[PDB]
């Protein structure tokens, strides 16, 4: 703020400052003003035309305003000027990482170490890079060194918050590194000198009922959507009232379209863009609890949750670890991934839901899933259907046998079945039904493939569409391979030398890292035929070929959230190991509620064990993955509404607290 | 994923 | 070709999955040819060509994220694939990254040195950027390529970049029938009949049926020159149907053409040329124009099967487009001279003055009139307004010359305080007094020229960094239109005139030390060329006013930037070549009226130049005879030019309408 | 331009 009237001032004192122009252009580039900005840079500029350090900061707003080119032939042109500028090299990087060009970032941020080797800022974001891609090069001395980085800062942290539970640093440094950056939240608001708002104390102006905000970037297609998009037009209108503040622009999507016709009142807040006119509005509506699923994830806005305008302010579902900030009361969370032993990572106070937090819209978004069929040369995973008119089919045929899975005996039906899948073609039809192809399914309905509509074909699932074999046993991963590191691939690897008839699971995400894991994984002395990898899939194709699998083995270090509820929606069971940070005991929770007790690991000998149990012992298999089929139905996992009513209870709960004492932990 | 767009949660 | 046999005796078979998918990839079938390159992996996981195949495939459906890895993937399973690099790097240029475009050519060039496409593309590069290392060697290597290439049937050298080398028109024309060509092949897959043609006006009750095609109804320059156009056509007479090739981007610009042509008709929708064409068709469309050329958003293929009886290339593309299925060029005597007619697969249709035309009367009209300041000369401080003429009438003293100039006061001192101190607007006398700086925070469509603006606008020589007491020659086109030949000239004209700077554009700003080094090679200090950044739309016209001259690139001139300079009162000085991109400033000259500007060699045009930086009266003349012709000569009047183009359409219907095939119309 | 999108003349 003060730097803003200095600058002025210095540039009233000289016309003609080229580097206070560029330094009034970053600080106005602080404050949002990215107009501005541009304009006093390009001033600086016109006063000194071999002024690097300018371009580079222009570059960085370009970026900013989403122009993208304008920032590369700005960083570019820095680096001409000056080849040997540590900053420019970086700030490339950056834009190349953005890109998805991981390789051309990694040369970059190695150039920037090598000019400049104390850069804290940009080791961190190579360590990153790193991490994106499974290259493992020294990997002990760059956890040692990340947390010596963070160490000397804390003395802005040079590690994301996002990032922080990827690598070895206690949890006082995790609560550390997300608590300076919810204090950079408040620095920014405190500029717009706002008295403390008055809130509510009463139900009384909101007619009995409860007003609950609830904000994101993500109501939309992303991942946030795809887990909670029914909540808010199930929540019981006479008692509740929801508002729905989106921090994004339509993206066009039949999610976006759900929540907008089914939450009560629907805000637009990507065009309300400066913070204190949008905490205004949030004020003015009246909001009771206003819930940030968010985090520090792309797209935040948290300063409208820095300025404060509601009573209680609570964290779910969109972030998996602390706010670290003392403007968030409460994180909704459970006992099995948050437990009240540990609740000192967690700067917010612990609300618990009672079986997890964690919900889907498996249930409404793919119900195709539901049921399955067969085909034969029994297995429930070499050759699948899926269809809304399945048991219609399998009634026009002659033959089923039904052991509840139905099965199709290998006749000139089959035959079809399986040549279409052999050659590659879209889709046939038998006795007038589509049977379609499920590498196809963005041929036949786009918005199927997205999840944005059920199919309405019967949909063919089969091994030989992925290169898995059809006579051995299938352990995936499905998540990206960032959440992969050297302890996991060992795990896997004793695993699958303990499994001779199998092969590991992994998709391309990014294929980048492929050959990493697998040069990797020959370290161990495992052979190429054994990890099989695959492409990314659109949403319905990754959750239907779940169905293929016969074991998920999941990631210690950070869990499968979303892949999570994904694959047990397939009825695959999951193996995990919970771990210490709450990214690291999701899919416990989910397994907990779902109730398979025996796939949670207490040690990597214990994960091992139940993993080669699983494909060895063919019999607990099937039990086990019988158990998984139906409790996904019968449990509280993917029970929208359920899930609905007891996160009601926990508000009202939040409120009656309010009501008289200041917030506390939740039972 | 390739030809669409497969979102995901990640950093600001 | 039928893999889908190959396919059907052998399912795990790699290399037809790969080879199906590439031929679906021709006919467009994306999301199917995809499909097959994924299949291709499946079985063959280290399958290099398919990953970089795979790369095109998406790069086309706009994934460019996808694209990337695609490409990065064949050069880890095998870094000495020449190919994924060239692809790689093509990538990197449409980033604008030029550099790195650069750097990954080179690699594919050592792994593979006959590698015609990636040379060529390298040369465009090197082009852009005024890289000129070797460039002869370059010039007569990309002769070679083509000689070569053409002897042996498709050109290395897209034909919109012909006319920046050495080709011979010949050669020309013969790039340009190849690509056209192209789109006659990619369209008989269709196995369509010819289509049956109108022969009278009857159906139409009388009117002449034109379809302006483009996919250019955006903010784009096309519709900075012809959005007026559609809206004055005679509906007595004429039926105005425009296709679009672009989705609706927002702008007012579509706005506009979609409210005035008669019938505004979006192809974007119809992505199937055989379906979108069928309806050109049953439209009962007289004469389509063609508006692209060979330039982003082209559908040729549209053109390819003759919808319409007569169909004429206008505006959009500089060049001939060698294709048979294009009947006239609309041109003009000028830029096309009859003599010279040889190049053209087209015949020759005139215009009476220019082909040229620009929406600026109805876009810039805040800038037919100007203030200046004083401590008298017009372009150091001046002033633009809708409401300037008010302003003035609120002033004390004010000395008219017809050109207003405020004295040295309070007054005048107010704004040289704004200018200073970089702030972004002031009031004098309750009007609104701007920045020319500080445009898109106050109206982002004033700065595009979607808007007129509604306060005004001061611009002065400080704001860029020019000289208050020296002659500023001006040139604003992408730096790849220079070449040696003409940074030559311009050092010969800056030597000569000693209180002088050139004033040249960062486009793209990476270009700016090589003509910065190429200069000093022969010229003087880094304080002789001026670079500033590309500016929005209405200040790039608007501060085009603080020049004394343009200095006009031969080897491809100002077409929308030679309008945008004339504008401005700013005289253009031009030396006309033998392409039709190189001869389009002469006949926008020879319009309005200024003859004694155009140079007949590159002695004459040093000679014009140095004239009007040191004889002083005989520069006060010229721009004089600029700044008023502008408003009373045919150039930037919409609705003549309108109204002979439309008598060329029916000379060119009653022409077919006797039986007869094209030909020339004068 | 810095700051939005200049568009130009260009290939195909
Ligand atoms: O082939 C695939 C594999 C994964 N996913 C989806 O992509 C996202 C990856 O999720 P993320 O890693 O961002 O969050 P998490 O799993 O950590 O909760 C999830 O939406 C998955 O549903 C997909 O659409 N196709
Ligand atoms: O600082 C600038 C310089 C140029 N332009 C515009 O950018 C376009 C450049 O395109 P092109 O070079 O294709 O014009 P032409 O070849 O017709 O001169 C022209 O509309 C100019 O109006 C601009 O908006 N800002
Ligand atoms: C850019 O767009 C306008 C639209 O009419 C056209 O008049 C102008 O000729 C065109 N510029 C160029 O084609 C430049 C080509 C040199 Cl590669
Ligand atoms: C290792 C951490 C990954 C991560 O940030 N996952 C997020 C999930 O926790 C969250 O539930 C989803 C849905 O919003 O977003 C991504």
């Amino acid at each position: 703020e003060e730097a803003v009237r200095l600058y002025r001032k210095a540039l009233e004192v000289f016309p003609e400052f080229a580097a206070a122009h560029s330094n009034l252009a970053s600080v106005l580039q602080q404050q949002g003003k990215l107009q501005e900005a541009l304009m006093h840079y390009k001033e600086a500029i016109r006063i000194s035309p071999t002024f690097a350090d300018a371009y580079s900061n222009m570059g960085n707003t370009l970026k900013e305003m989403q122009d993208v080119q304008g920032a590369l032939q700005c960083y570019t042109r820095a680096i001409q000027i000056n080849p040997a500028f540590a900053d420019a090299h970086s700030n490339l990087a950056s834009i190349h990482k953005d890109s998805g060009n991981i390789p051309e970032a990694i040369a970059s941020y190695r150039t920037a170490l090598k000019l400049k080797p104390d850069f804290p800022d940009a080791y961190c974001n190579l360590a990153h890079c790193l991490q994106i891609v499974c290259d493992w090069t020294d990997y002990d001395e760059r956890m040692k060194k990340l947390v010596s980085i963070v160490a000397d800062q804390l003395e802005l942290p040079s590690v994301h918050p996002h990032h922080s539970m990827l690598y070895p640093l206690s949890h006082g440094f995790r609560k550390a590194i997300a608590e300076r950056h919810g204090n950079l939240c408040l620095d920014k608001i405190n500029v717009l000198h706002k008295p403390p708002y008055e809130h509510p104390k009463d139900l009384k102006l909101s007619d009995g009922r409860l007003r609950v905000g609830y904000v994101s970037s993500d109501f939309g297609n992303h991942p946030t959507s795809h887990l909670m998009q029914s909540i808010p037009g199930m929540h019981n209108p006479d008692k509740f009232e929801v508002f729905c503040y989106a921090l994004s622009p339509d993206d066009g999507t039949n999610f976006r379209v759900k929540v907008m016709a089914e939450a009560n009142h629907f805000i637009d807040l990507s065009q309300i863009p400066c913070n204190g006119k949008a905490a205004d509005r949030i004020h003015q509506d009246g909001i009771h609890i206003l819930v940030n699923m968010n985090g520090y994830t792309k797209g935040a806005r948290n300063e409208l949750f820095a300025l404060r305008p509601a009573p209680i302010q609570a964290m779910w579902l969109g972030y998996p670890g602390t706010s670290g900030a003392l403007f968030m009361d409460y994180i909704i969370t459970d006992q099995e991934t948050s437990p009240a032993e540990v609740a000192e990572q967690y700067s917010e106070k612990l609300a618990y839901m009672p079986h997890t937090f964690f919900i889907g819209d498996h249930a409404n978004m793919f119900p195709h899933l539901k049921k399955k069929a067969v085909i034969d040369f029994i297995y429930d995973n070499r050759i699948v259907l899926n269809g809304i008119d399945l048991k219609a089919f399998l009634d026009s045929l002659p033959d089923v046998k039904i052991v509840n899975m139905p099965v199709i005996p290998m006749n000139t039906i089959a035959e079809a079945v399986i040549e279409m899948i052999n050659r590659g073609q879209i889709q046939i039809t038998i006795n007038g039904f589509s049977i379609s192809n499920g590498l196809a399914t963005t041929q036949i309905n786009n918005k199927a493939a997205t999840g944005e509509e059920v199919p309405r074909t019967i949909i063919v699932t089969t091994r030989s569409q992925y290169g898995l074999p059809e006579d051995a046993i299938v352990y995936c991963n499905f998540n990206q391979l960032y959440k992969i590191d050297p302890s996991t691939l060992q795990m896997w690897a004793n695993i699958l030398k303990r499994v001779p008839n199998s092969v590991l699971w992994l998709l391309r995400f990014p294929a980048v890292g492929e050959p990493n894991i697998q040069q990797y994984a020959q370290n161990m002395g495992l052979p190429q035929n054994r990890i099989i990898f695959s492409p990314v899939a659109p949403k319905e194709e990754h959750v239907r070929r779940g169905q293929l699998a016969d074991v998920c083995l999941d990631t210690p270090l950070c869990n499968g959230h979303t892949t999570g509820m994904d694959v047990l929606w397939a009825g695959t069971p999951m193996v995990t190991m919970p771990g210490e940070t709450l990214a690291s005991r999701v899919a416990a929770s989910q397994l907990t509620c779902l109730g398979c007790l025996e796939l949670i690991a207490k040690n990597r000998q214990e994960y091992e064990d139940i993993a080669v149990k699983l494909g060895t012992d063919l019999e607990y298999l099937k039990k086990v993955r019988g158990k998984v089929w139906k409790q996904r139905i019968s449990s509280p996992l993917f029970n929208t509404k359920q899930y609905t009513m007891e996160l009601e209870r926990l508000y009202l709960q939040m409120w009656e607290h309010y009501a008289a004492n200041k917030p506390d932990h939740m039972i | 994923y390739p030809g669409g767009s497969t979102p995901v949660s990640s950093a600001n």
